[PDB]
DNA sequence: AGCAAGGTGATGCTTTAGATTTTTT
DNA sequence: TGAAAAATCTAAAGCATCACCTTGCT
């Protein structure tokens, strides 16, 4: 008790001292200051009672440069629920038994969201209880929780407590929920003294953000060859860090060769780094120089790239070896989750944002690719293998590498993640670093807690996963999910606006799209442009123009015409569906509690019956079987799970291990008792959305959509103002408008990310607002929209690909866009898209919710019904080209792989072709990079294929000629496979892999030193001489080819299992068949199979089609067309054969 | 109510396993002329018309026409639960859901009673006109089944040509191509082995072959079969179940597409 | 150091193949009286007793009692080497964890000497009770195999009705329902196909039929099968291994007492 | 031009059934002495040869020395057309990719023709040495197939020991280890059933086992197999027919390398 | 002398946890 | 080289499906 309290006080005093030494002076005078919030940290303070007290320390920076720090105490609390009639008795008992532990307890009437008949205004009297410390919170929560769990499983005064809420809410989160203190806002802080609490108020008059002191650092180490840099055997050889655009660089003189002078790095004119260099003799002096310079500069933001796992720990280890610890001199520690965070400065690494919010493909998360994509320049390339050699030959290239990595991480912080994270966290109530760490689900949960505290409801607990729940007919479900939509390629090949395509159309859809043209244009003008249809001049002209186009297209339903590659993408389809259908996590209701309210009247327009599709896997055992196997299980005692205890009683082991044991013991019974072991049922369910539910979720999503729209508008206005500013060329207004423009761009980006995260939050396992029903409903409504669009474009053209978000689809005579002259002075011209408008009226007829009820006033419980449909399509222009490859696998595991080329000839988009950083040959990567730019040559289809097969011809000519005209170094740079070893080689046991084989070859080549520590890097080729042995067993390494000749000859004698060969050159022993096989597979994926599926002869004759192609082409896409009985034989008619 | 009696029960098992493979939706129709089946497959390519008349059964009585919508997705197995030569009795009730099947062993010891349930299915009906025939080729069933299984490995499309020399069955594909020519019999007197042909004009035409593979599950049903084709006329395969009943398989033809003209 | 040799070797293959798929881990009780094998499945439902008395062996040599832990997959795969009518021999050491099996061809030319390792096994013994049964029936094994394979896909569980008129095999499922009735056969001169029924009172039992399909696998072992059952009594499916031994499958009847959801 | 006529066409089907699982495309050459197939398998471990000589065929007509490469994956499955008595006409043209087959049943009515598409082949020729073998054993092929199939499940390798007592096989694996003894019988009147030996010194060898299982599918081709082996030589296994010639396999032994040393 | 049919060998489509294909050098 | 941090991969385990000639015998 006392020992923990004194340790907590010691930690608080140390954090206060460390805060003071970097400028964050604790506010100890009565007065008022203004500030900008930079961080917030749950601490302990002392009050006038000199007792335990929890608080939050808010750090502010002022515009003049000075910084301060204030502490505000607020007692954390949670909520209990008890049965009616004994609330006061439970309150009195809980006060008198937790004597000196509960600060205050009181009954709060708060509105349940899941309560039956809660829409009239029923409210439940919860009990708030608050504690002085977070540790007291945790202890009392742990003491109450067994009683709550026992009561909630069976259905003293602890039996009266039936339910318990708000226990996983963090403390600083709780403060930012209550007092509405989000960071990156300006505040007045008024400190009267220790008696009255501090007063903090928001200031909306100042909008301009200040500039905090930021330090971006990177290190270059000493690396043992073919081994990852270890902390205990190496040392830092140089460190480079930027502060506010000023460079600094410290080099270790015991490792480097000659001195380096002050120099500038400038990749682009907008990126300027002047680096001044200090040259410390030994590594301890390097650490002392870095620590002293950080202490002198006093930064409140420390940023790196993947520092938490590589940059930060290495420096901590080297500081701890050399005596002076890193925590006492800077402030960083590993904390608990492996996160290096300080109590005085926010630590950010750009890798978390690159993974989460950059929307970069997987495999492009490295800082080289991320800086090429975002910043627009490629940094300098230097492989770490020959990096230790640069410490001696010349250190100029290594200095350039380190300063380049520092510039990259600094400007990737300053340009992208700084305004994004400090605009995202004005919304989410977390800390800036906390927003950076965790996934979007917890951000969305925190936001919904803001909006649900504003609505005065209580927060549902996190979704505890039930283990093996029994479905409605009694079977034990070992898998339960919703049928989500997938991607499928309806046609594979090249589709270019120049090459004509064959269109087979029906004219029934042309009658569908002829008399409805006037309604099409009226609907497209009514709310999509908000233009009344009376002030137009050429309405009848454009209507008769569409009639003439569709009548010219009418008489020829089958034609050969040029395509118009469109991307009908619905504009954030899933939040639009949630807004349209009013899907809330408590809106899905069942008749057991839907009938218990007072609005289930005859003729009530309140329900919405919406269908979804459910997917379950379950054992084929009934209720009686599962009950009897439980009764057989309870007749015997469980074995000890671990050898640190005796056999387990029924209250001893936990739920998950007994659930796994029951799963196994039912599986090995139904293996021999029933034919099937896992029955999969994909059924069609239907649930009722309550359309007059408490609307905090829906108006949160709608307010965020509206705020995204208004921030996009402000961003466009300020972008125009910025263009005018850089045209006139002033100084103050240019920087002011640049600051405003980046503020609004960051805010709309944050709103877009949150809008995308709302859909992903509900399906998250363990989410507070968890809904499998919403996931199924939104996926089925999205799939229904994609299906009806598939029918609508499939009848008038060819849908190339069906994605989960939209349709890539396709005639040259089809109407594209039309301009309307309007008498309005604000919009003289209106540009409208007919393919967008026809889908708009299709979803207007189909998915418009005509029963969308909103509470107009809460006095007489009056609900207004309205017709709302915000689901709109978007046409992404007539793209020049689209290339779809073909894959062996068809189903839900198909990958979204295609390449779409803009009209100007660039790369509009490219998906699925993510080249792996080391897991692929260089041959495959260069072949792909050439073939994609090669598709756009030629005029007709055969010229396209014969000009895109030149890449395959060239590389098959290189590999068929044994690379006889190839230099040796690039032959190894192209052929070789790089690969890693994640953990210990010997711990795997005796299992076969090519990494295992080459690791064993390297171990027997040069000692056990290459296996002594993990993280081995292996570069290997595959040889042909040991015929018969598998692919793994022929993985000779590459370190042999640079070694002395005698050991190379000895181990090539040994490994090839031969002692009679003469030539030991690389061309002689190389397994060319493997490389031909994999390059031919890539050719088949990209060039050959799409040419076969387009009635085109094989462009590369050396690569042969697979047999499944030769059966699929005959069974699906033949030159002929199979007939039907009804075409060539008489029909008697349709009759209904009912049961007699 | 309807009664059917059959002394040796192999042939009903054989026709039902013939109808198993290609048919999922079936509609038995009973009238004064016997039992009839007019069924269209779910793939919308082929057709089947089966008929067992009144005099084939031993004891038979039909009050009026009744339609039963059986489902041959999983139905022939309950008949597959029987022996070979067992006496089979069908009992159809006026409005009850149970079709009764009685199986009697030849030693009058092993009896068996089965019931069949019915439900509601929808079907398109196609009336069969009678028209001047043209290309008839009568063959043994075993030879036709063997040649169909033979050509099944070559490709999925079959070429049928009748000419003065005889008849020719062919297929083609990536593996290659294969033709087989059969001429008329001259110096043989046994009826079940000889082949014969009726011709009006030499005809070259194409059909599908997987559906013919589904047609050839009637090898022990009868020793005789006839193939019947004509220009722009669906190929009908006729099995004559002794002097007891008959069965028609209709298959849609396959011609070239004159897209350019 | 157990040594036994028998002139016939097919019956060991038949017994072991019958015991192959049903049980995996088995405890072979070895004593002077013969070979005993009582065990259960991993599902703890099907029980097997197997007795091979010493008077049927050709040459026998025993030392004392032995506890054995053989998994039956091992020898069930080994004994595919034994011929149609070869000489079988099993050999065990006094204190070794291996078993030797010796196969002699009838012409004394092909000699096969296999041996195999072991694993320690623990089995909870369950001795059967001796009580008088009501329904004891002796049937041919082939027709029992036929009717079980017929009813296997008809439903899941069978209902057996025993009365003085005979036995009734009823089943109901998604395909409908059906029953097979077998009566007494007295007018017969031979016994190996003669069905006979012995009765105390009419009974109505229900059994899960997957376990009957597992029990059916002993069809070539014996030409007759004896089913013994009463109310709340496990089914006893007894086969007689020649005049020397007997194999009994005990099956807990499936009660399926639903609680009305 | 190349013409061949064969009336015992089942042996070619047996050859392709034996070789369908080992090599996917092989090499044939035609000369005045007949057809030879001397090819390396896919894993490049051992040599196989067919010797289909001139007078073994019923009618042979060859014009010049030639070599062709025929994929087994198509011709093996198209030779499934025949039963056990059909007769085969084979033609290989001079400069035509198509290879022609005609197929006559013995009923003098059935005639068929097929065409094959060929591909180029580049396989290095390995020289054929004639070396003496110390131990030659000649045993019926049925027991050879049985012993290989019965040692198939023991492990991945086999041990052969030829000693003055006779021949011993051995195998080992996780389920156990077993050896097999074969002696000599010299009091039988059938040479096809008789085993015989000739020995110079005892032989100890180790060999692949599943690969011998793969080459024990040529058992219906011939009733007697001869095995010849000695120290540090490939084992020769041959099936010789009383009328037709010999099928021969050279199998290289295992590496026999001490991994520790 | 081939049928009932199925059964173990092959083959193709889910699936679900953690290593790996991912960061840092 | 440690890592769950974190959500996208992906490869071993999973399970459904095809396939014909081999144990009794008509
Ligand atoms: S849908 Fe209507 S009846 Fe159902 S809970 Fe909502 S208001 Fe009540």
């Amino acid at each position: 008790s006392s020992v923990s309290a004194l340790k907590r006080l010691e930690r608080s005093q140390w954090t206060d001292k460390m805060d003071l030494r970097f400028g964050f002076e604790r506010l100890k005078e009565p007065g008022e200051k203004t500030g900008w919030l930079i961080n917030m940290h749950p601490t302990e303070i002392l009050d006038e009672d000199k007792r335990l007290g929890s608080a939050v320390d808010y750090y502010f920076i002022q515009d003049d440069g000075s910084r301060f720090k204030v502490a505000l105490p607020y007692k954390p609390y949670f909520y209990i629920a008890t049965r009616k009639g004994c609330e006061r008795e439970v309150s009195s008992f809980l006060s008198k038994k937790f004597q000196g532990k509960i600060a205050k307890v009181e009954t709060v009437p708060k509105e349940d969201l899941d309560l039956p008949n809660h829409l009239v205004g029923l409210k439940r009297n919860y009990i708030r209880l608050s504690f002085h410390t977070v540790e007291d919170l945790v202890k009392v929560r742990k003491e109450i929780s067994p009683a709550v769990k026992k009561n909630r499983e069976q259905d003293d005064q602890l039996d009266n407590i039936v339910d318990m809420r708000e226990y996983d809410v963090p403390y600083h989160i709780r403060l930012s929920i209550d007092l509405k203190i989000h960071v990156a806002h300006w505040y007045n802080v008024r400190y009267r003294g220790n008696a009255f609490p501090v007063e903090i108020t928001r200031r909306d008059d100042l909008v301009e953000r200040p500039d905090p002191v930021v330090l971006a650092f990177a290190i270059a180490t000493t690396k043992l060859p073919l081994k990852f840099p270890d902390a205990e055997t190496d040392q830092i050889m140089m460190i480079s860090y930027m502060i506010d655009g000023q460079g600094y660089l410290i080099t270790n003189r015991e490792i480097v060769s000659e001195d380096i002078e002050d120099f500038e790095f400038t990749p682009k004119p907008e990126y300027e780094g002047p680096f001044c260099v200090f040259n410390e003799p030994d590594e301890a002096h390097l650490i002392q120089r870095w620590f002293e310079h950080v202490q002198e500069t006093k930064p409140t933001i420390m940023v790196t790239y993947n520092g938490d796992f590589f940059d930060w720990p290495f420096v901590e280890a080297r500081a701890a070896v050399h005596g002076l610890s890193m925590q006492q001199e800077i402030g960083f520690q590993k904390d608990s989750q492996g996160e290096y965070k300080a109590p005085q400065c926010i630590h950010m690494d750009c890798l978390r944002w690159v993974k989460r919010d950059s929307y970069l493909p997987v495999g492009s998360h490295n800082l080289k690719a991320a800086a090429k994509a975002k910043l627009g320049y490629d940094p300098v390339e230097l492989d770490p293998e020959d990096m230790c050699r640069m410490a001696t030959e010349q250190p100029q290239t290594l200095a350039t590498y380190s300063v380049s990595d520092a510039v990259a991480t600094y400007y990737l912080y300053m340009k992208y993640v700084h305004p994004f994270i400090f605009a995202l966290c004005t919304i989410i109530p977390m800390e800036p670093d906390e927003v950076l760490r965790k996934g979007s689900g917890t951000l969305c949960e925190a936001l919904l807690m803001v909006q649900a505290f504003h609505a005065n409801i209580i927060f549902p607990n996190k979704q505890e996963q039930e283990f093996n729940k029994l479905t409605d007919d009694g079977h034990v479900l070992d898998s339960e999910t919703y049928v989500g939509g997938h991607v499928e390629a309806l046609e594979s090949g090249v589709f270019r606006s120049d090459i004509p395509c064959r269109f087979r159309m029906n004219p029934a859809a042309f009658d569908f799209l002829l008399q409805r043209v006037e309604k099409t244009l009226r609907h497209a003008l009514e709310e999509e442009e908000k233009v009344p249809v009376e002030q137009v001049t050429n309405f009848e002209e454009v209507c008769d123009e569409i009639k003439s186009k569709l009548a010219s297209l009418k008489d020829v339903p089958s034609r050969i015409e040029c395509p118009l590659i469109y991307h009908l993408d619905v504009g954030a389809m899933y939040p639009n569906i949630i807004l349209t259908n009013r899907l809330q996590p408590s809106a899905m209701v069942d008749e057991a509690t839907c009938a218990a309210c007072d609005f289930n009247k005859p003729g009530a327009n309140c329900q919405r019956k919406m269908a979804w599709q459910w997917r379950g896997e379950f054992m084929p055992a009934s209720r009686s079987e599962y009950h009897r196997i439980q009764h057989q299980l309870e007749s015997e005692k469980f074995p000890p799970l671990f050898p640190e205890g005796p056999a387990r009683a029924f209250h001893e082991l936990s739920r998950e291990e007994q659930a796994k044991y029951e799963k196994r013991r039912l599986a090995d019974y139904c293996r021999k008792a029933y034919k099937k072991i896992h029955i999969t049922k994909v059924e069609e369910r239907l649930t009722t959305i309550c359309q007059r539910e408490n609307s905090f979720y829906v108006d949160t999503v709608r307010a965020f959509r509206d705020r995204r729209y208004e921030f996009k508008g402000l961003h466009k206005v300020w972008k125009k103002k910025l263009s005018a500013a850089v045209e006139v060329g002033d100084a103050a207004e240019v920087k002011r408008c640049k600051n405003m423009e980046v503020l609004y761009d960051s805010l709309q980006l944050a709103h877009k990310c949150i809008l995308n995260s709302f859909y992903g939050y509900v399906m998250r396992k363990g989410a507070r607002w968890y809904s499998m029903e919403m996931a199924g409903i939104v996926c089925f409504t999205g799939a229904n929209i994609i299906t009806q669009a598939r029918e609508l474009i499939e009848q008038i053209g060819r849908p190339l690909e069906l994605d989960t978000d939209g349709i890539w689809c396709v005639p040259n005579s089809f109407p594209e866009n039309f301009v309307f002259k309007t008498t309005n002075v604000k919009k003289p011209k209106v540009t409208i898209s007919y393919p967008g408008a026809m889908l708009n009226i299709m979803v207007k007829e189909g998915f418009t919710n005509d029963q969308y009820q909103e509470l107009a006033e809460p006095s007489s419980l009056t609900y207004v019904t309205r017709s709302e449909n915000s689901i709109f399509f978007e046409v992404d222009g007539p793209y020049l080209a689209m290339i779809l490859p073909a894959s062996k696998e068809e189903g839900k595991k198909l990958k979204k792989r295609y390449a779409v080329f803009n009209e100007d000839g660039s790369l509009a988009e490219l998906k699925g072709f993510e080249v792996k950083r080391r897991g692929e040959l260089q041959l495959i990567k260069i072949f792909q990079s050439s073939v994609f730019e090669a598709f756009l040559k030629g005029s007709t289809l055969e010229e396209v294929y014969g000009s895109v097969a030149k890449v395959a011809d060239y590389w098959l000519d290189v590999l068929y000629s044994k690379a006889a005209n190839m230099p040796d170094s690039e032959l190894f740079e192209l052929i070789s496979e790089n690969r890693s070893m994640s953990r210990k080689l010997e711990d795997y046991g005796e299992q076969k892999s090519t990494s295992i084989s080459t690791a064993k070859r390297l171990a027997e080549f040069l000692g056990d030193q290459m296996v002594k520590d993990a993280g081995l890097s292996c570069r290997y080729i595959i040889s042909r001489k040991p015929e018969g042995s598998p692919v793994t067993e022929r993985a000779i390494p590459l370190a042999i080819f640079q070694a002395e000749p005698t050991v190379r000859k000895h181990f090539l004698r040994k490994w090839l299992k031969s002692s009679s060969l003469q030539d030991f050159d690389i061309r002689a022993i190389l397994d060319w068949d493997y490389y031909i096989e994999r390059l031919g597979s890539a050719i088949q994926k990209i060039i050959t199979i799409p040419a076969a599926l387009q009635q085109v002869k094989n462009p590369v004759p050396r690569v042969k089609h697979p047999d499944w192609l030769h059966k699929k082409l005959l069974e699906k896409n033949d030159v002929y067309k199979q007939k039907k009985i009804s075409e060539l034989f008489t029909l008697e008619g349709r009759r209904q054969v009912t049961m007699a | 109510m309807f009664e059917a009696r059959l002394v040796q029960g192999s042939i009903l098992k054989k026709v039902l396993e013939a109808l198993k493979d290609l048919i999922n939706e079936a509609c038995w129709d009973i009238s004064s002329s016997g039992v009839n089946l007019q069924s269209m497959d779910s793939s919308h390519v082929s057709l089947v018309q089966l008929t067992l008349r009144s005099e084939g059964f031993d004891t038979y009585r039909c009050d009026r026409n009744l339609a039963m919508g059986v489902n041959l997705t999983s139905m022939s197995k309950i008949l597959k639960c029987a022996g070979n030569e067992d006496i089979i009795t069908l009992r159809a009730e006026d409005n009850a859901d149970t079709l009764a099947l009685v199986f009697e062993a030849p030693n009058q010891e092993k009896v068996s009673d089965y019931e069949m349930k019915l439900m509601d299915l929808d079907v398109e009906q196609l009336g069969i006109p009678e028209q001047e025939y043209s290309c008839v080729v009568k063959m043994p069933s075993g030879e036709f089944a063997r040649i169909c299984r033979d050509l099944s490995h070559i490709g999925d499309a079959v070429v049928i040509s009748c000419a003065k020399d005889g008849v020719k069955f062919s297929a083609s594909g990536e593996l290659g191509n294969g033709n087989i020519k059969l001429s008329q019999t001259s110096n043989v007197d046994k009826e079940e082995e000889a082949v014969t042909i009726e011709m009006n004009e030499p005809v070259q035409l194409t059909f599908a072959l997987r559906y013919l593979n589904f047609f050839t599950k009637a090898t022990p049903l009868s020793s005789t079969v006839t193939l019947s084709m004509s220009a722009d006329v669906p190929l009908v395969v006729e099995y004559k179940i002794a002097d007891m009943g008959h069965l028609k398989y209709y298959l849609a033809p396959k011609i070239e597409d004159e897209e350019g003209s």
